[PDB]
């Protein structure tokens, strides 16, 4: 079958710069009969289905912004974005459309470099609907930071706990290019109610001292 | 116009 | 107004049979063939095959012969994908995609159908509000959230104010601590807006059919 090789696998740019990504094919996709290259470029944003960008290796799909340019012929093809915006965060795929099987490439992932940003940290005690149910989950949101690398510690009465904590990172944001993460510490009812002070502390690249949020029992 | 005849053939 | 609407997410056990529909609207159904594309979680696109909307004859890729079947219902303008003898490698999102009028690209795509294969049973979630302990002093912004715990399987759709509150939302990816998933979502609104105006967390778990609106009052 025809193998479609995509390069680079991943690349990271600041908004406003130009990028180029390559798609090479195992067999030629040019037919002289219509004088067209049967290669397609699709874009897939996080969580969405793939969106058609360029067919016939150079023709834009209707409504496409003019920063996207397809190029190339035969076996070697290129997709170019003139000035990347934060919404251009995506995986770009090429597809052989010459012959069966109509195979895809492995894709090129486009990520964004932003300025450094400290997380906005929020701590939340468990709901009464959960507390009367016997469970408890204390939640900590660390929103809109860059870069993705971050560390969270949980302090119960000053002593640090790591058991029963779950962490989750969002993807890079399509509008402000930041990352966010949530940390959830899940305990039982009486274990939560037999201590008073709960502290969520966050260490990031932006500050040498950690950002600390806390609460007490009213 | 097809659509149901895809590719170079 | 060309639209491809696929059926909802499915949870099956290993060895069973699943049928995904893809209903087409806005165009003449028998002039465009229907492709099927598989996407395993965190992976790329794999073209599975296509079905000719005029003849009914399907063509499948080599990995997808034997356990996969394409079908048509021209009276309803619908394409069908059937997967027999489900394995854990079939856990993926499956897209239907219409062949373009050029014969060279996939013009329009369905939203995707997530098929999850697991022996675990469907359990509805518990939804809890996440309110700040201390009122806003001079920060001018308030962060709120809601926590969805103990659900299986994925996915759940979390919106705020029925989609009207969409800027400042972070929905975090679910983590599977046990055989149950837990997800959390955060919204950041101005301190003038809340608590004067209402904000509600809308959660949909279609496998259990558990649409829930919850206000975040206290």
């Amino acid at each position: 079958d025809i193998v479609m090789t995509q390069s680079p696998s991943s690349l990271t740019v600041t908004a406003g710069e130009k990028v180029s990504m390559s798609c090479k094919s195992s067999q030629s996709l040019f037919t002289s009969g219509k004088q067209k290259n049967y290669l397609t470029w699709y874009q897939q944003k996080p969580g969405q289905p793939p969106k058609l960008l360029i067919y016939w290796a150079s023709t834009r799909n209707s409504g496409l912004p003019d920063r996207f340019t397809g190029s190339g012929s035969g076996t070697d093809f290129t997709l170019t974005i003139s000035s990347v915006q934060a919404e251009d965060l995506a995986v770009y795929y090429c597809q052989n459309d010459y012959s069966y099987p109509f195979t895809f490439g492995s894709g090129t992932k486009l990520e964004i470099k932003r300025a450094d940003a400290a997380p906005t940290v929020s701590i939340f005690p468990p709901s009464s609907e959960q507390l009367t149910s016997g469970g408890a989950s204390v939640v900590c949101f660390l929103n809109n930071f860059y870069p993705k690398d971050i560390n969270v510690k949980w302090k119960i009465d000053g002593s640090e706990r790591q058991n029963g904590v779950l962490n989750s990172w969002t993807d890079q944001d399509s509008k402000d290019s930041t990352y966010s993460m949530s940390s959830t510490l899940t305990l039982t009812k009486d274990e939560y109610e037999r201590h008073n002070s709960y502290t969520c502390e966050a260490t990031h690249k932006t500050s040498t001292s950690p950002i600390v949020k806390s609460f007490n029992r009213n | 116009g097809a659509g149901n005849q895809p590719g170079a053939n | 107004q060309i639209q491809l609407v696929q059926s909802g997410p499915e949870l099956k056990k290993p060895g069973e049979t699943v049928k995904i529909s893809c209903k087409a609207s806005g165009y003449t159904f028998t002039n465009y063939g229907m492709n099927w594309v598989k996407q395993a979680p965190g992976k790329g696109l794999k073209w599975m095959g296509w079905i000719n909307s005029n003849t009914g004859e399907p063509t499948y890729a080599e990995e997808f012969k034997g356990r996969f079947a394409f079908s048509l219902e021209t009276s309803a303008s619908t394409a069908y994908l059937q997967i027999n003898n489900l394995k854990n490698e079939d856990t993926a999102t499956y897209f239907c995609a219409r062949w373009a009028n050029c014969g060279c690209a996939m013009d329009y795509w369905g939203q995707g159908t997530t098929v999850t294969v697991s022996s675990a049973k469907t359990t509805p979630p518990s939804v809890y509000p996440l309110a700040p302990g201390s009122a806003a002093q001079t920060n001018s912004m308030v962060t709120l959230g809601c926590l969805v715990k103990g659900y299986f399987p994925e996915p759940v759709t979390v919106t705020w104010n029925s989609g009207s509150l969409s800027s400042g939302v972070h929905t975090f990816p679910a983590v599977l601590q046990s055989d149950l998933y837990t997800l959390s979502s955060s919204v950041t609104v101005p301190s003038s807006t809340w608590p004067s105006e209402t904000v509600t967390c809308n959660v949909a778990h279609p496998a259990s059919s558990t649409k829930v609106d919850k206000k975040i009052v206290p």
